């Protein structure tokens, strides 16, 4: 049996611990969550579970695990009750450089004090130069990832990607450059594929997100308020904090949920041990919590509080989805 | 007529742009209209539009309707208001409690805020009712609804 | 301005988020990972050297950054004892 | 061809012109709290009524 | 002397007016900016909003 | 409001030939009273006396009134004169 690690600062996640542990049990597979904390994680441990991470607390794993970017899922809309998004076969990917680096934003002609101000500057040219390659780097793997999934998703032949951009900021103009600098240099797999990328400003771009998420299959961010705004918009719509599950990718893949303080809904959680059960191989077990999380939604209708319609406890939900796998 | 409701169909079932680069919102879609929005957009759809199409697609026209005008209502709000401040992270279906809530607990800080830096509560009051009934004719907002919502704010204060 | 717009501009300052919060950590790691860059590139004793800090800066992400505050400490206290010294006229 | 024309006259799908903006006057009081601060905020108000 | 323009901006800074000000704009800034005339040729109230934050 | 004006006496000097006089003035010197900009009022206060014009002191000590004022207050000048200069020559950085 598998030792996947489990962070989990907060009382939720010790309790979800014991929650997923006991749907794990139900479903019968060969692994195991081992509870650690985001600041002494063990390495070398490539996929994994999680629980909300705050935003420090993502920087810090990010730069431990080496990751860059972070997906989402929203496939518990079709789940909500009074679905206004069914079947929302879309996915918003979000950089991560301010949050791994908060930091990136930042005399008579004399023999000596030239020469020092020589020095000085040779010294931050090297620190911004190398500053600005990682950011570079994880610019191309965020949007080098999305053209990927766009390529992997079914295409409709429309394969739409927006990318929001609001003009300004050194971020927002980085992104501006490695957009063209993509297009413009390789454009094969994109002009076969018929995959449509186009950069757009935020009021133009949410409320196309908001009405007509038909019309797009791929969502890009930067790490800007705009970009977490967006991000955190995504995760409402796709059925609210805790229905949503995020996803964490570079050198190493994590899953986790996104929730509020005051939210308990572990569907978001679910899904996620679903998609890594998917990751690992255990494919008929992911689909077993699956139809699980169906049936509780649909025969029993077992909803928790938080959510509308009906109205029940995190620990009876739980129960309820474990005995329907099993 | 039937021109700017064919119009408005093509731009809420996305088969059609605006004519600029203009996003698509109840502000920025009802300021063209003559704010008979709803009532009219489904008076003639059941008129002219459904009956002359098979129920099959008609179904699903009116189900993708009801859906595009949720969504609109709900595109009503900012951006901000929506994120921040926490009116969507629960839900559509929750949406106008929180949005209640938020109103409710952001009148009692401003309350609060007026007479910690003034005092003088009977001029607090004022105060605040001079600044939300002038915020409610800015938004274009009944001044009945301000001074009800005012005085329900200062009760629960 | 259309439409009977449902909610009010109202803002608070304390609602207004006012942080200014200041990591440690990360700025760790990315130094970290230009030490790792920068170890490339160089010869044999500066790769020792660079070894050996890479090592030392392991030991602060195990310590959770305590070894470095007590070498903070360490430093401060020195130059809070240089002070009062050299005050040779006080 | 009256009504044709009369459907014709008019574009829906366009935007109709605002009101005109007249002079900002800028009070010496914002002024003095924020002196290099309100050609960024115009600037950034100028960005958003074009883009946003 | 680098600190004699920062002993100046200090002397300009040091004001109770200014502080009256700042006690008087952030309780109360609709006073100020011509907000009748933006909510009027503003087609979006988001901008307006998000000018005053 | 001083532009329109300003071109009725340039239609009156030049186009017509007639010459304007202290009440043209006066009403010229009452809208920079209004309008507070002082260093336009003292154009127009030189201008008269160097037409033999003699303005009215109640205007005129409106007029170091706003002067004073804007000096006390710091609105001599604007405040995007009032700011550093990009030390580094940028095409962006200027503004331009």
């Amino acid at each position: 049996a598998k030792t996947i690690p489990f962070v989990a600062s907060t009382a939720l996640g010790e309790r979800l611990f014991a929650g997923v542990q006991k749907v794990l049990a139900a479903a019968k597979a060969p692994v195991s969550l081992v509870q650690t904390d985001a600041k002494f994680a063990p390495a070398d441990a490539k996929y994994l579970l999680a629980e909300p991470l705050s935003a420090a607390a993502t920087g810090e794993l990010a730069n431990k695990y080496g990751l860059s970017s972070k997906v989402t899922s929203g496939a518990a809309s079709q789940f909500y009750p009074n679905s206004i998004y069914p079947s929302l076969n879309v996915e918003v990917v979000q950089n991560l450089y301010a949050l791994s680096n908060p930091a990136f934003s930042s005399t008579v002609k004399d023999e000596s004090a030239i020469k020092l101000a020589e020095l000085q500057k040779e010294t931050e040219r090297n620190i911004s130069s190398f500053f600005r390659d990682e950011a570079n780097k994880s610019v191309q793997a965020t949007l080098r990832l999305a053209c990927d999934k766009a390529i992997k998703t079914k295409a409709d032949k429309k394969t739409v990607m927006v990318v929001t951009k609001p003009h300004g900021d050194a971020f927002d103009d980085l992104l501006a450059q490695v957009t063209k600098s993509e297009s413009d240099g390789r454009a094969d797999e994109l002009r076969n594929s018929s995959v449509s990328v186009e950069p757009t400003l935020v009021g133009n771009a949410w409320p196309k997100l908001v009405m007509f998420p038909e019309g797009v299959n791929v969502v890009v961010c930067g790490p800007n308020a705009s970009g977490d705004q967006v991000a955190q918009l995504f995760v409402g719509i796709a059925g609210g904090t805790g229905m949503v599950a995020q996803q964490l990718v570079g050198d190493a893949v994590v899953f986790t949920s996104a929730n509020a303080e005051d939210n308990e809904n572990p569907t978001g959680a679910l899904l996620a041990a679903s998609n890594l059960l998917t990751a690992l191989g255990h494919e008929a077990e992911a689909k077993k919590i699956a139809a699980a999380v169906a049936k509780a939604y649909t025969t029993d209708r077992i909803l928790p509080k938080e959510l509308p319609g009906g109205k029940a406890d995190l620990e009876a939900f739980i129960d309820a989805v474990a005995k329907h796998a099993s | 007529d039937a021109v700017k409701f064919q119009t408005l169909y093509n731009v809420l079932t996305g088969k059609q742009h605006l004519k600029d680069q203009v996003p698509v919102k109840d502000c920025n879609l009802t300021a063209i209209f003559g704010a008979s929005w709803k009532a009219d957009l489904n008076k003639w759809f059941d008129s002219e539009y459904a009956p002359k199409l098979p129920a099959a697609e008609r179904d699903s026209a009116k189900k993708s309707l009801d859906l595009y005008l949720k969504r609109v209502d709900l595109t009503r709000y900012t951006r901000e208001e929506l994120t921040t401040y926490g009116i969507l992270a629960c839900g559509p279906g929750k949406v106008d409690a929180l949005t209640e809530k938020h109103l409710l607990e952001t009148g009692k800080a401003r309350l609060e805020e007026l007479t910690a830096g003034l005092g003088n509560k009977d001029e607090g009051v004022n105060a605040f009712r001079k600044e939300v009934e002038q915020e409610g004719k800015y938004a274009n907002w009944p001044a009945e609804k301000s001074k009800a919502l005012a005085d329900k704010v200062i009760a629960a204060s | 301005v259309s439409g009977v717009a449902p909610t009010i501009y109202l803002r608070s300052k304390a609602a207004l988020p006012a942080t200014s919060t200041t990591d440690v950590r990360p700025q760790l790691y990315a130094l970290q990972r230009f030490a790792k860059a920068q170890l490339k590139t160089a010869t044999e004793a500066e790769r020792a050297a660079i070894e050996a800090d890479i090592a030392r800066y392991q030991e602060y992400l195990d310590s959770d950054l305590e070894k470095l505050k007590q070498d903070v400490a360490e430093d401060t206290a020195k130059k809070q004892k240089l002070i009062p010294l050299l005050d040779r006229y006080p | 061809a009256l009504a044709k024309a009369s459907a014709a006259q008019v574009d829906w799908t366009s935007l109709p012109a605002a009101p005109p903006r007249p002079s900002p006057s800028a009070p010496d009081t914002l002024i003095r709290l924020l002196g290099s601060v309100v050609d960024d905020l115009a600037d950034a108000d100028k960005v958003e009524q074009k883009y946003g | 002397n680098v600190y004699a323009p920062m002993a100046e901006k200090l002397a300009l800074k040091s004001n109770p007016e200014l502080k009256v000000l700042f006690k008087e704009a952030l309780l109360q800034p609709a006073k100020l900016l011509p907000l009748d005339v933006d909510y009027q040729c503003s087609h979006d109230r988001e901008v307006v909003e998000a000018k005053r934050d | 409001k001083f532009a329109a004006m300003m071109d009725i006496l340039e239609e009156m000097d030049a186009r017509s030939g007639i010459k304007p006089n202290a009440e043209s003035w006066g009403y010229v010197l009452k809208e920079l009273v209004q309008a507070g900009d002082f260093r336009l009022g003292w154009v127009c206060i030189a201008g008269m006396k160097s037409l033999g014009i003699t303005p009215d002191q109640a205007l005129v000590d409106a007029n170091e009134a706003n002067a004073a004022k804007a000096k006390a207050a710091g609105t001599d000048f604007p405040a995007y004169l009032k700011k550093a200069a990009p030390e580094s020559f940028d095409t962006k950085a200027w503004g331009i």
